[PDB]
């Protein structure tokens, strides 16, 4: 009944996604710089004689632990906020968390967030 | 008459120092201020405009700037430096050195402009603009001030180029920034400088090269070069402290970027003044320029509602205006300066300074407008939004700056 | 008498080169050696102390250092450079150039100190300290050695400032490091240099500017400038190899930071010596200084149990002492040097060198102690622990260096 | 006869500028072009070979290069600079300055080589190679061209070292790259430059120092220094534009690395020519060298099937050959040059240039082969594959460049 | 019965956390630099006229695969080692791993670690 | 029936692993730079007087969401492509994904990839 929601988005959508999450009482989260490959692909790069036709795109990955009761709303609020309609907008992944602990206090689950 | 080898030596080294201000000083300064996805576009724009200016200068620019002609331009007698004997002397140096030294001023002036255009300008548009603006703004203003034209004939004081360089560039940049419009995300997204140590490195190189710029404007290793050198030290130091204390007092913390910006503010402010004023004048110009720059990038920027990402106008325009005006005060003998010219009062000098400033602003502004419109009509000024989001380096240049 | 324009030219360019050593050389050198969260604090400290020193130098420092007075300080006749005619000559150059050149030495000396204080000092405390220490340590030691005071009167040899610059700074730094204490995490946490290419860039700039520092200390573009120049090349190269071979032999690998540190060790060692010794002397001083520096940052550092993050003492103090002593050997005619003064033996010169070193250490140490205590009583020397953990850039300066 | 202090001044500053080209220019240039795990190996190789060359130069190199001897080497009369009086004059400067200035050429030449060896060479092998190659290739070619030997006696034109520096280094590098073989991953893995702003910074410093290299090769601050200075500006600018327009036209985009490479191509091309040709000649040499360099790193590189990671051969070898040949055209009076020597036609000069180029290539190639074989027999040229995968910085040097 | 334990901590606690893990026979793990938002928030930053009042904090994320029998001890040992008592000490997350494979040998589960 | 496959590999094996994945119809994925500790350990580093005998190794972490029917083949194809036989080749982890959403279109599961 705790979920980890992972969101891979265009880096410029991060603020919009954060504001949307804070608007529903979610301000705590973790962000990672990642490199993305998919339908959207990088331009070719050239360095003197060297040609590189396969290149990653920078993306941002948000990991946010939430309660199961917030999941549908999170998905909806994040989808809207991250949306541009152009290829590469990214993905939402959802997995179960067996445990979530706040190191400082030892609180668990909803109380750890 | 005869070239003094001491002056030849000094002036060749001063030229290298001014060239250093562009390659790499201004490139790193602006490069660090913008985002990582756009750094190479700044470096490439500075490098390729530099090359273009160098060529246009030797083909026709030097002739039209420094040749005898009318109040507004020179002549075409020195096309490709033809008709200049290798042993020809200008002042106390070989004329060829004068060509290089003045060419380096053209280069830094143009490099300064691109900071206003950063992150959304089309590369080919910059090159077209530069050709128009160098030819019709830099060259005539250089002629008017330093090539014996209109402003010189009125006794304007501008030792190393508050008008020719700083105001001239700042206005071209500002007009550019208005015309191309605000970056996508402007009011909502975060544009932090991507690399402040890079900005600091650029600042440092600009500062060191500026001794060539200011002291070399004496044209000889004499006491006026020495005066200009010391005034450059003092004014820069005073502006750093002016800015820092303003910032610390009004915003709560002294910052690296503040200290760098103060340095530049002082260097700009003392540019027109350095060879006419005393050290107490340099100190005062410095403090004032530092605080004027701080106002320029904070309150004035908000007033103008323009996106000038590197604050070219707020520093170079504001501080160039301050410096040009203060030069007409601090040149006075009674204030430790070298003295007004025969028959000239402080009031009369201030009027001449204000007139020179006004003419520079309108002339550069009108010419810049024409250059940018030509670029817009031929290639388009602004890149498409999605290229802007991805960054100009990949889109305009096919390269990423940092590869792991 | 009359200024030689060749000397004016040389000395203005030498001044720019010394200024380059601080802005940006020493800033990048120390900046790369510390952690990323603290880089801007190092850059800001160097930049703002630089500005402060420049101002204090022209207000009173130059007068009190170089004016005629007693064994310990000069006078206040040249306050704000008043009473110095623009055409006044000092040696064979305009005095204004002498002011700038000696002011640049004050700047690098103070920049050197901050490497000892890195990562836990309060910014305002540095500025207060600098005012005290520049005024009461740098100025009198400069006067004693180069302004005709006590040590000069005893015939101390110190061409470009083993005492005035390197030992003076190293002791101020060491006392600072003892007083503020070890960084949090000191014995348990990893402090790796955040950017070694940045350290290398700083090293390179320090090296190039050092030609201005060493060769300009001749005051003229003569054969002693030439000697000093070549001795600088040789001593630096010898120290790089000395350090590298020591490191390679004793620790198993030749390292970038080792090669950079060796360069600095040689430059420091040859500083007092460069205009008095022959090239074989420079080679020997170099190798010795390189190995002495290596000892200084390894075995001596462990002995002292002090946290001097940039090893200011281990390089500048140790190698400055080595150099000052070796100058009293290698100045001998029989060893290829320029010769001892009339009536002076090697034994007598060595005693004078040791006396000069001793006086510098105690004088700087006592003054530094007073400055740091004043700072501690007014603003507090050391930032709170949580500011130290987060890093000084955000806390003292409101900026992050690298923004993605 | 008597030293001119103006020339002493100019030539000491020119020497600092050439030293700046190595420390840090070429180190950063090549350092940025390679991968992050290998940056410190490039910086350390440049720094430690620099130190070694400086020492070998003063011990015996200068004597054997510039002493009178035979067609191929000088003598050992100036070992450790013994027998050179401090007041000895060479041309119009103190001989000690000549020693330093020519030593700085030795340094940059050797620094240039290491870009070909990057990422898989053993550090100790580089040092052994350098000792062999400096002694048996650089010294004799310097003697042959500039120390009154074989090529000088035939009236070769090479003002600042198209043969002695650029071709000499490029061939040593190329032979090195063939002998050690291709990096692991060569045809399949991506080798992007890790830091293009670092490459740009190195380019800029190389450019600025090159004024010392080219203008100082006049030996005096006279009209030929002035000519060389201006030709350096023009040729570099022309090559940047040549390369950029070639790249833009043929590949679709103007690039930062292209602009930097064009700059270097022009500087290399104009090196032999700069003090013999007119400005129109410099423009043409520039455009040609820019396009020749572009060919050199694209089509020629593919033809040679060699792994020269920094394209030392494609730029320095190709453009040095172009420049050496074009010097024999553009020296003509009728083309704005200083004129051929008495009794010399254009056809005869071109033959002399081609002969000089041929001799340099074979001489350097044979000597480089011997040095690399000695290194291979004693320590082994190439590091083991797993050290290469992990990177040379950790394995050869015990350091990581960037620590978070 | 294999778990992935994720720990988001203050970067200076990494060594302490590593030593605590090695002390119970866990030396293998993976570390990521991440940016954290939560109760603990970044100081304001100012760059000329630009003010930024919302800023991330740097954090370290440890991912360590373990057997289910080690979980409680890991949680306890990590909590102690990462603890400072000040806001921002971070979180422990626990999820199930269906499979853990050592690429080199093909060993699975406990034998893959 | 959706899986998240995480692969921690030597960075030079990334291209090989990508090509192997594309060969079976998997071109979409996310890559993170990570630091690894395990059987394979970093060389000592020395900086003047400071000695560091414990150092991480750079690794690449691939996260790829797939259908359950692709899992065995992915594991096999990735293992081969990442293999060198020397210590440090790395690990494969597999976890369940409860949901996978394509932000742009709202497609779910297999249709989101
Ligand atoms: N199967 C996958 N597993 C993990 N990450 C993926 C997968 N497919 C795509 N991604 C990530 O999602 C990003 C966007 O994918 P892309 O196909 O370009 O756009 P869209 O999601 O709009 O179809 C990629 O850059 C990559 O980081
Ligand atoms: N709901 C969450 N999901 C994922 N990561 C989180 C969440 N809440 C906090 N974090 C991470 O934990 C870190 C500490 O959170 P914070 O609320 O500041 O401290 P504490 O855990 O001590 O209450 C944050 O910087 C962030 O990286
Ligand atoms: N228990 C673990 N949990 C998470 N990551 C691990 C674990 N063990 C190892 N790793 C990761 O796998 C990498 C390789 O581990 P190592 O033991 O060196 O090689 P091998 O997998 O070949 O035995 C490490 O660098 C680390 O990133
Ligand atoms: C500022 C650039 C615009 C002017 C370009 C045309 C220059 C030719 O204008 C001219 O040059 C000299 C002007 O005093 C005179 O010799 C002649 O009037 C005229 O030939
Ligand atoms: C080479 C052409 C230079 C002269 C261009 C004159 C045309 C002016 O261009 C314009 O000016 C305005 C800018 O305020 C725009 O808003 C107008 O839409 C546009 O007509
Ligand atoms: C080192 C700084 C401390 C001294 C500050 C006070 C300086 C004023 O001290 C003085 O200057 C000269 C000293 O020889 C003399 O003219 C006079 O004795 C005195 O007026
Ligand atoms: C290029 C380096 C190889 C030569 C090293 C040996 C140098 C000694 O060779 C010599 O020096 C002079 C040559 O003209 C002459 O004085 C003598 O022939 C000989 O003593
Ligand atoms: C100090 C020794 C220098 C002379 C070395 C001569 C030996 C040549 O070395 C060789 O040359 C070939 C390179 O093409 C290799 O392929 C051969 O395997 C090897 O015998
Ligand atoms: C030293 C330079 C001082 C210049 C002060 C200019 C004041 C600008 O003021 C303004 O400009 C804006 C356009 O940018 C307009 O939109 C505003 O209506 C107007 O108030
Ligand atoms: C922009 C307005 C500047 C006003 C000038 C104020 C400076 C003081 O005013 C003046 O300075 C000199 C006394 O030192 C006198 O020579 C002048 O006659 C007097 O006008
Ligand atoms: C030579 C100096 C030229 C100054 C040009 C001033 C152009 C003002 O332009 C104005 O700028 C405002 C701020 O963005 C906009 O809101 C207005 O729509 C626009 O017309
Ligand atoms: C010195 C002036 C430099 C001129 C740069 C040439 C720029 C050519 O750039 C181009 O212009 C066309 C017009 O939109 C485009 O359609 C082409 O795609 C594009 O290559
Ligand atoms: C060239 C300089 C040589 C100086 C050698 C000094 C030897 C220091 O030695 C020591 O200093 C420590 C304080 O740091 C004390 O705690 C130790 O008790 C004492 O042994
Ligand atoms: C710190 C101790 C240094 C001892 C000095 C050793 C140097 C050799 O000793 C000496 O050198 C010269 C011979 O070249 C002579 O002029 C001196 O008389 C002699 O003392
Ligand atoms: C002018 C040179 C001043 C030298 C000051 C020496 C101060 C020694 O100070 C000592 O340092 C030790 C090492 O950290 C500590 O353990 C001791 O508690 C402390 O008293
Ligand atoms: C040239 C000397 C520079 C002086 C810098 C002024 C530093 C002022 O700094 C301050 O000092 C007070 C005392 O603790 C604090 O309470 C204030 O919060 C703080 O602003
Ligand atoms: C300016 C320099 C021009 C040199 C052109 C050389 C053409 C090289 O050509 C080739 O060299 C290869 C070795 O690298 C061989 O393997 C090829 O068989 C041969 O065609
Ligand atoms: C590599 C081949 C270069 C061929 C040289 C072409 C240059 C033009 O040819 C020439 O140039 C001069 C006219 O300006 C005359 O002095 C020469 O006699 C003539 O040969
Ligand atoms: C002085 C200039 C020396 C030129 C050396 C040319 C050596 C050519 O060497 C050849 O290189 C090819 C390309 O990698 C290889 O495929 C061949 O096996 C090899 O023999
Ligand atoms: C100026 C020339 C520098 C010489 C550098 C010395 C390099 C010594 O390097 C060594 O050589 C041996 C031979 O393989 C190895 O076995 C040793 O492990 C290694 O230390
Ligand atoms: C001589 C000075 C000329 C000043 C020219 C000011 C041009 C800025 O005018 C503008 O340009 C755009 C339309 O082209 C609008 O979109 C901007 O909002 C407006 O500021
Ligand atoms: C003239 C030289 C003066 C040397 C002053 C040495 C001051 C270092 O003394 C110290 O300072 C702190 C107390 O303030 C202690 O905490 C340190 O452990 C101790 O080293
Ligand atoms: C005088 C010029 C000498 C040129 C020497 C060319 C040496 C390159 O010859 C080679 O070296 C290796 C064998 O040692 C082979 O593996 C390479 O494939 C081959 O190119």
């Amino acid at each position: 009944s705790m979920k980890l929601v992972t969101v891979i988005i265009k880096p410029f959508k991060l603020e919009d996604v954060r504001e949307a999450l804070s608007s529903i009482g979610i301000q705590g989260l973790t962000v990672t710089e990642v490199k993305g490959f998919g339908r959207q692909k990088g331009h070719a790069e050239l360095y003197r004689g060297a040609e590189f036709s396969v290149n990653f795109l920078p993306k941002v990955k948000i990991d946010v632990a939430i309660a199961d009761d917030q999941l549908d709303e999170v998905i909806d609020i994040v989808s809207k906020a991250a949306y541009t309609g152009k290829i590469g907008d990214g993905k939402i992944f959802v997995a179960e968390l067996q445990r979530v602990i706040r190191i400082r206090t030892g609180e668990a689950d909803e109380a750890a967030l | 008459a005869v070239a003094d080898k001491a002056d030849n030596a000094f002036m060749m080294i001063c030229t290298a120092l001014v060239l250093f201000m562009t390659i790499p000083g201004i490139a790193l300064f602006y490069g660090g201020l913008i985002r990582g996805k756009n750094v190479l576009s700044m470096l490439t724009q500075v490098t390729v405009t530099f090359a273009l200016v160098c060529i246009l200068w030797v083909v026709y620019g030097y002739s039209l700037a420094f040749g005898e002609g009318n109040n507004f331009f020179g002549n075409i007698n020195w096309l490709m430096l033809k008709n200049i004997e290798l042993t020809a002397v200008m002042g106390s140096i070989y004329q060829y050195i004068h060509v290089a030294f003045q060419g380096s001023f053209a280069c830094i002036t143009v490099g300064l402009i691109v900071g206003a255009l950063a992150e959304r300008i089309r590369f080919s548009a910059v090159l077209i603009f530069v050709v128009v603006w160098l030819t019709l703004s830099y060259i005539p203003i250089a002629h008017m001030v330093w090539g014996g034209g209109l402003l010189a004939s009125h006794g304007a004081l501008d030792f190393a180029g508050g008008t020719v360089v700083h105001i001239n560039a700042a206005i071209a940049g500002l007009v550019g920034a208005y015309l191309i419009g605000k970056r996508v995300g402007f009011g909502k997204e975060a544009f932090k400088p991507h690399n402040l140590p890079m900005v600091f490195t650029g600042t440092a190189i600009l500062y060191i090269g500026w001794f060539g710029f200011n002291a070399g404007s004496a044209g000889t290793a004499n006491e006026i070069a020495a005066l200009a050198f010391v005034n450059t030290v003092v004014a820069t130091a005073a502006a750093i402290l002016g800015w820092i204390f303003g910032e610390w007092a009004l915003r709560g913390k002294p910052s690296l970027l503040g200290a760098c910006s103060g340095a530049i503010a002082g260097l700009v402010g003392v540019t027109p003044a350095c060879g006419y004023i005393g050290v107490g004048g340099a100190l005062i110009i410095g403090v004032v320029a530092g605080l004027a720059g701080l106002w320029g990038v904070t309150m004035l920027k908000r007033l103008l509602r323009v996106d000038d990402p590197c604050d070219v106008f707020g520093v170079h325009g504001v501080c160039g205006i301050v410096g040009c005006i203060m030069t007409g005060i601090f040149a006075a003998s009674s204030l430790g300066g070298v003295g007004f010219a025969e028959g000239v009062t402080m009031g009369h000098q201030l009027l001449v300074q204000l007139e020179s400033i006004a003419i520079t602003i309108v002339w550069s502004g009108v010419v810049a407008f024409i250059g940018y419109k030509l670029a817009d009509l031929t290639v388009g000024l602004r890149v498409p939004e999605e290229q802007e989001r991805e960054g100009l380096d990949v889109n305009s240049h096919g390269e990423n700056a940092y590869n792991a």
